[PDB]
């Protein structure tokens, strides 16, 4: 950069902290283990004549 | 609560409390505060400002390189001070940001 004659100030400015990055983090992972069941029954008493 | 504007919001709840049972002598209670702040940069700026104004004219520089100090080692001591001020300024006026799927991704083309 152009400027004043003789010695000029010696300045670094690279910011240390990480930028935006791929860590979305909040995703569904483990629902509780859950099976549905249709169920059935059939009445079975003595049935003579 | 009253002064949330004076506290780094990406360092949540910025305090470490300690409490001794015993007072200093002659008073029933006291306290001592330590304070890490970006507001301190104005020390290092001014010192660097006074240093560069001194150094541009090499005022009384000869006494330091009379002790076999190196005028190049002295030159790069400024750079650490400048880098230190940038170490506060990267956290100065800096903000919370969203988390997300923030990866870069080029175009569907052969390269």
């Amino acid at each position: 950069s152009p400027g004043t004659p003789g010695s000029r100030s010696r300045t670094p400015s690279l910011p240390t902290p990480p930028t935006r990055e791929p860590k979305k983090v909040a995703v569904v992972r483990t629902p509780p283990k859950s099976p549905s069941s249709a169920k059935s029954r059939l009445q079975t008493a003595p049935v003579p004549m | 609560n009253k002064n949330s504007s004076y506290f780094v919001e990406w360092i949540p709840n910025n305090v470490k409390t300690a409490v001794c049972d015993i007072p200093p002598r002659g008073l029933k209670m006291s306290a001592t505060f330590i304070g890490n702040s970006t507001a301190i940069q104005e020390l290092f700026k001014r010192i660097s400002e006074q240093f560069t104004a001194m150094f541009r004219r090499k005022a009384f520089l000869h006494w330091y390189t009379g002790e076999g100090m190196d005028e190049m080692e002295f030159t790069e001591a400024e750079s650490n001070m400048n880098d230190l001020v940038s170490e506060y300024q990267q956290y100065q006026d800096a903000t919370a940001d969203e988390q997300g799927e923030f990866e870069e991704e080029g175009e569907e083309d052969e390269a």
